[PDB]
RNA sequence: GCAGCUUGCUACCUCGAUGUCGGUUCUUUCCAUCCUGGCCGUGCAGCAGCGGCCAAGGGUGAGGUUGUUCGCCUAUUAAAGGAGAUCGUGAGCUGGGUUUAGACCGUCGUGAGACAGGUCGGUUACUAUCUACUAGAGGUGCCCGAGGUCUGCGGGUAAGCUGCUUUUAGUACGAGAGGAACCAAGCAGCGGCGCCACUGGUGUACCGGUUGUCUGACAAGGCAUCGCCGGGCAGCUACGCGCUCAGGAAUAAGAGCUGAAUGCAUCUAAGCUCGAACUCUGACCUAAAAAGAGACCUCUUUAAGGAUUCCGGUAAAAGACCGGUUUGAUAGAAACGGGAUGUAAGCACCAAGGCAACGAGGUGUUCAGUCCGCGUUUACUAACCAUUCGUUCCUUUCACUU
RNA sequence: AGGCUAAGGCGUGUCGGAGUAAUUCAGUUAAGGGAAUUCGGCAAAUUAGCUCCGUAACUUCGGGAUAAGGAGUGCCUGCU
């Protein structure tokens, strides 16, 4: 099974579950669960919610 | 027609309007029915990816307008799962004008297309740049 | 008139639509024997559902050769005990039970369901059916097996379930000396079934209480400015003026749920004897985690879990020999979240 | 000549009331066959047509005008058949039309008024007595007493129906143009039965942000539709997922064999062989209350066993059903695993500023705090204590017992 | 006005318990489509306060007009 990792969480997708958002553009997205479907949607940056991978990243050095 | 690797939900309803993706000179069309349906009683005609369906021209350069044509759905935004276990969707809905073969009036598709059609109908495929 | 044609709602091949008189499923109809003896059934318990990544391999299939997700039900099988053995007699009015020889040694526990049978004719009794099967009365040999469900945790019961198979030969010879072997002895699920082959599966369906027409049969609400006229899950017409009288084709409310039925078709995936290799995280919701060994079902089973579910060879099969399914990864993932 | 599905003719029933047209919902019947199955003829090369015969198992849809039936039109489709059931169906619905009282236009009348012409407006009553049907229970009948496992007199079914693409094959046929079929495979539409690993909806458990106000302020709470907004587990659910065959027997139209009346010939007069989506069988659901009221086995007749009390849910409108009861993990508490939300209060440092007081807010302690209608371990508390049927009741109408 | 509280008057707009079906009266939410429903957008939803900019055909010159169509809005510190 080939791992491809989430966009928002950065969490490893289980096989047989997971999404796909593909935007006008041609950027593709993996989300893995409806939670960082969500926060996608409603405009949330993972840079800012702390319980995402990419903002421990920016509150270690903060 | 040729089966599919994927399963698409049919999204689309009959009265749906779409926005059309090539340089035909369309903008907007009205599905009126889909080929390839026999149905039941109070149902609406629906369609998903990859179904040729007879549209009408709604918006566009004025030798186009007001003409019955054929045209299939390359994208849409309601979630199909993929045969190794995956859902894919789009923010939009999209179409291109072709003939009953599968050959597009355009030579130039703006935007992705969904792989499905591109393997059920190659033409597309080719005419087509991203394929996602 | 200028009527527009439907078809008909719901449908009337399982009617009347009551209550199981059991909740143990019953088999009216045995496979024709292909093969060695051995018994043509077997029983287990449902616990729950997950999915595996495993190589296409179905011949002429589109998706062949590439990896596929496949649901599937996990159904725990303790092994059996074959307690009795059965002659039957055939006539004019059909067949007749005409004789039944016990098994000498016997679990504790049978009691709770049934009181104990004690040791009387055991060789006189054999004897008795292998003269009966000497002088041509008997036609067919059945064999009796109960479940025995104080091994597993989460089935709070403890009393076994006791039902009748039958068994799988080209001779009524044959049949008896393969009762003699095998009886009151333990028999593993796979003795019955190979890896690979498809199976018939029933058990009673997930009850649901008393419904109306629109859930029991599927018909159509009332639409538009009928819809708040004060009749809107409620059937249009019970009838038309003549004849007078309901019929009983009419949907109307009723038992929903609860019934007796029978898939087809059924291809097992993998026979288990460690229960570490299916249990998720935090174990199933309601049941618990495995213990004994189980069985891998591709698709899904009647009935909810912690339900008894009757496996038996398959009636109407058609393809040939599959093979043996390439298991690439189990999901263990929480089920609950 | 047939039918009574159009309009007429009659006045036999109903005026101390049998609620009209059309549409909607749901069920069924007919065949005079629109498609699907099988055959025959052709002025049938192939493809596709034309005409007729058997066949009522399944299908027969979506929309624009119009109150409409009817009819016209549009794009699909294998085809988008026609009739009957109080012109099926108002103690089911609707109220568009017609059929009250108001008013306007045209035409009649001297006038009150009228139209068989048009237009706008205009109340839809009832707590089900009997029967029928759909499901659920309690008795009595058959029976040694009780329990279990079966058989199957019967009942039901459409459980599947129909297309597109690929191969056969650019082959047979045809001058060319064009262009099939037996078998084989996949996919799809509709129908049926089920399920909840994945996805979506809900989720008035739960977590958070915030407005107005009240409890003196912080903290914690009340009320405003859950006040509103964001997320969401379990469960339920579809827009999600799984399964959904033949083979055989006897036949219809029809095609043949044998065969005489009628030396020959003849499918028929006896006899025989093939032959349909029809019929039966085979799958599937139900079924000892099958009055011929069943078979077999086991346990035991002051017992086996059954009920009530008690702890519960795979079950549940009441009943019923399925489990446990110390020889025990049935339900609850405690701890842990797995989850939901999003980093608690106080404390410290900084903060645009301000002489100061104060200061929205940020950073650290802190993947924190709060919560779990899920699991594991664990007898920590509760499943204890009992009653009742398996004797006609008293009488010594008794085989008992003071 | 509507919401939240005083004083004052009440728990008497005079039947209770239990929590488990169908159906029914009145509400909350709903993927993709968006009148395809129906005699007919009936019913329900959308919009909504205030300040600023801008405002058509027609007109009895009074109007139309809140036309249409756009932008801003909380809290804290210091002020004019
Ligand atoms: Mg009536
Ligand atoms: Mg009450
Ligand atoms: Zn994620």
């Amino acid at each position: 099974m080939e791992q491809r990792k989430c966009y928002f969480c950065g969490k490893m997708l289980e096989p047989g579950t997971g999404k796909l958002y593909v935007k006008k553009d041609g950027s593709t997205y993996f989300m893995c669960s409806s939670k960082c479907m969500s926060n996608f949607a409603l405009g949330r940056l993972p840079r800012r919610t702390e319980w995402t991978e990419k903002g421990k990243i920016q509150l270690k050095k903060a | 027609m040729k089966g599919m690797r994927s399963n698409i939900p049919r999204a689309l309803n009959a009265g749906a309007q779409i926005a059309c993706v090539d340089n035909t000179g369309a903008k907007v069309v009205e599905i009126i029915s889909v080929k390839k349906y026999r149905g039941v009683k109070n149902r609406m005609p629906c369609a998903g990816i990859g179904d040729m369906c007879v549209v009408s021209v709604k918006k566009g350069t004025p030798e186009m307008r007001k003409q019955v044509l054929l045209a299939v759905v390359v994208r849409q935004k309601q979630e199909f799962r993929r045969p190794d276990g995956l859902h894919v969707s789009f923010e939009d809905n999209a179409m291109v004008i072709t003939d009953e073969e599968g050959i597009p009036k355009g030579t130039d598709i703006k935007g992705p297309v969904a792989r499905e059609v591109a393997e059920r109908f190659p033409k597309i495929g080719t005419t087509a740049s991203i394929i996602v | 008139m200028a009527s527009i044609h439907r078809p008909k709602r719901g449908s009337l091949a399982f009617s009347p639509r009551k209550r199981a008189k059991s909740h143990i499923p019953r088999f009216r109809a045995w496979p024709e024997a292909t093969g060695e003896p051995k018994l043509q059934s077997f029983a287990g318990y449902k616990v729950g559902m997950t999915h595996v990544i495993m190589v296409d391999d179905t011949k002429n299939s589109l998706t062949q050769g590439m990896e596929i997700s496949v649901p599937v039900t996990v159904i725990e099988t303790p092994a059996i005990r074959v307690a009795a053995i059965r002659a039957y007699a055939e006539d004019s009015t059909g067949e007749k039970a005409i004789a039944e020889v016990w098994a000498a040694d016997l679990d504790p526990e049978l009691k709770r369901r049934i009181p104990i049978p004690a040791a009387g004719n055991q060789a006189e009794a054999l004897e008795n059916i292998g003269k009966l099967i000497e002088e041509g009365r008997v036609s067919d040999v059945r064999a009796v097996i109960y479940t025995l469900p104080k091994s597993l945790t989460g089935v709070p019961k403890k009393v076994p379930d006791i039902m009748e198979s039958g068994i799988s030969a080209r001779d009524l010879g044959t049949k008896f000396e393969y009762s003699k072997t095998i009886l009151g002895t333990l028999v593993s699920v796979t003795d019955v079934f190979k890896n690979g082959t498809l199976v018939d599966t029933a058990a009673i369906t997930i009850g649901k209480g008393t419904q109306g027409p629109v859930k029991r049969w599927g018909i159509q609400l009332m639409k538009g400015k009928h819809s708040r006229q004060g009749s809107l899950r409620q059937v249009g017409t019970l009838g038309a003026f003549n004849p007078s009288r309901v019929s009983w084709r009419v949907p109307q409310m009723g038992q929903m749920g609860y019934h007796q039925r029978t898939e087809f078709n059924k291809r097992i995936l993998k026979i288990g004897s460690d229960g570490e290799e299916v249990t998720p995280e935090g174990g199933f919701i309601n049941y618990g985690l495995v213990r004994g060994d189980y069985i891998l079902i591709k698709g899904s089973v009647p009935g909810p879990s912690k339900r008894l579910i009757r496996l038996r060879d398959p009636i109407r099969a058609k393809k040939a020999d599959l093979g043996e399914p390439n298991i690439l990864y189990i999901s263990r993932e929480s089920k609950q979240g």
